[PDB]
């Protein structure tokens, strides 16, 4: 009735495959392990696909054609699955077969998405608002802010026009972080973390 | 027993303090640093009640001191501004050489000394006593935790945070009874229930997502065995994350409060 942990015992068996859909293979269908992983990679599924519903018409709505080659391409080049996540698909995405068919509508949820996992899970006590720019988003930015209020009645993340020339990004991304939760000064871009 | 809500979104505000305002629910317990940078004077001036404090991200298994104390200090104030009814938090895998889970991992409970060394140095910094929630185990650690918290509670003087949904999942993906946590549900008074869903191509395998009624056995295990959860400081929170629906919410708080009526 149970399913068998069968080659595995416990969670941390299987930490180095929960994101790694190549190898959910060699785990047997049956096993509790095959099914563990599983979950596992429906929840990177879900982020990605739930949060920017939109790069599904990319992929089809299975999202495979997306999904599988950016895992992949993940591990090799070591991403941390930080907030920029979302910023380290749309990377993967002006090199794919998918290049062409991007555009602003593609672009500005996947910033939204990254501004609002930074909101969400960092823990950095001096850090109030990021600051997001892209090569593709000349003059504007978005901006996610912690919460700083029961009662703030906006969203947390904004597309901010500045009125000074804003540079370009080097990569096509670049970020950085405000002390409070006012824009008083440029620092210059940083590049996307890992 | 006191019922309890947890208050994770910002815009559920106005249907909390209503359950509040309508006794459904005694005290409000709080992802609380989620709520950081918020005035904490304005916290309890939004709850005309008690509140708790739970603490999703402070990542003290791993993170590394500086971003840890400087979270701490942070939380200290708060604890001080709201006196909340316990603090509590949790055991979790975060990062895997380097790269986060997205969904969060077992610790593995034979990393006995790791986890008592971290465990030691959060509750210090917190300033007080800290709860340590149970993992609803995939994996077979479920029959190695009861009496891995046990032995974690006497040696740190820290609490357990009970929650009978993510042991009744850790029993139906495992095999471990509930019953193996007998001697910790008699002795914390602070607990925690939701319901729980299953995996995409597994209905047999539990999922800890929150989103729907509870399951008729986690209505049972607390049935069964009201008297040992039932004691004189004693809470549950309702945990629900997802389709947070007014209504779906109030019947299964009715439900908890015939569990355990007022006096
Ligand atoms: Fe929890
Ligand atoms: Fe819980």
């Amino acid at each position: 009735s149970l399913l068998p942990t069968a080659p595995v015992r416990i969670d941390a068996d299987l930490y180095d495959d929960l994101a790694n859909p190549a190898r959910q293979s060699l785990y047997p269908r049956d096993s509790r392990g095959f099914i563990r992983i599983d979950i596992s990679l429906r929840a990177y599924w879900h982020t990605l696909f739930d949060t920017c519903p939109r790069l599904l018409e990319l992929s089809g709505p299975s999202g495979g054609a997306i999904f599988l080659p950016f895992m992949a391409w993940a591990r090799e080049n070591n991403l941390a699955f930080d907030w920029s996540f979302f910023l380290w698909v749309y990377v993967w995405l002006q090199q794919s077969e998918f290049r062409e068919r991007l555009d602003e509508d593609q672009l500005l949820p996947v910033m939204t998405a990254s501004a609002t996992r930074w909101l969400m899970i960092d823990r950095d006590i001096d850090a109030c608002q990021i600051v997001l720019g892209s090569r593709s988003l000349a003059g504007a930015a978005v901006v996610g802010a912690k919460i700083d209020s029961i009662h703030c009645r906006l969203e947390q993340v904004q597309q901010v026009a500045f009125a000074a020339p804003l540079p370009l990004p080097d990569g096509e991304f670049g970020y950085f972080l405000t002390p409070g939760f006012e824009i008083d000064h440029f620092p210059g871009w940083r590049p996307l973390p890992r | 027993m006191q019922i309890g809500f947890n208050f994770t979104l910002t815009g559920t505000l106005d249907m909390v303090q209503q359950m509040i305002k309508e006794r459904k629910i005694d005290y409000v317990e709080m992802l609380i640093d989620n709520f950081v940078h918020l005035p904490p004077e304005q916290i309890a001036d939004s709850f005309d009640c008690p509140v708790a404090f739970h603490i999703m991200l402070s990542k003290y298994l791993e993170r590394d001191r500086e971003a840890l104390a400087a979270l701490g200090k942070r939380l200290r104030r708060f604890i001080d501004v709201m006196r909340p009814v316990y603090v509590s938090d949790h055991i979790l895998y975060f990062t895997h050489n380097g790269r986060s889970l997205f969904h969060l991992g077992e610790i593995d409970y034979g990393e006995y000394d790791h986890v008592r060394s971290k465990v030691e140095q959060w509750q210090d910094m917190l300033g007080t006593r800290l709860y340590l929630e149970n993992y609803p185990s995939i994996m077979d650690g479920a029959w190695d935790a009861p009496s891995f918290y046990e032995r974690l509670s006497r040696e740190t003087g820290v609490g357990v945070l009970f929650d009978a949904s993510n042991a009744i999942c850790a029993q139906n993906n495992t095999g471990a009874p509930v019953e193996l946590w007998k001697k910790i549900i008699e002795t914390t008074r602070h607990f925690h229930v939701a319901g729980y869903g299953t995996a995409f191509i597994e209905p047999r395998v539990k999922a800890d997502t929150s989103d729907r009624e509870m399951a008729e056995d986690t209505l049972d295990f607390l049935s069964r065995m009201r008297t040992s959860f039932d004691k004189p400081g004693a809470t549950i929170t309702y945990e629900r994350d997802f389709d947070i629906d007014y209504e779906s919410i109030s019947v299964d708080l009715k439900r908890l409060r015939d569990i355990f009526p007022c006096v």
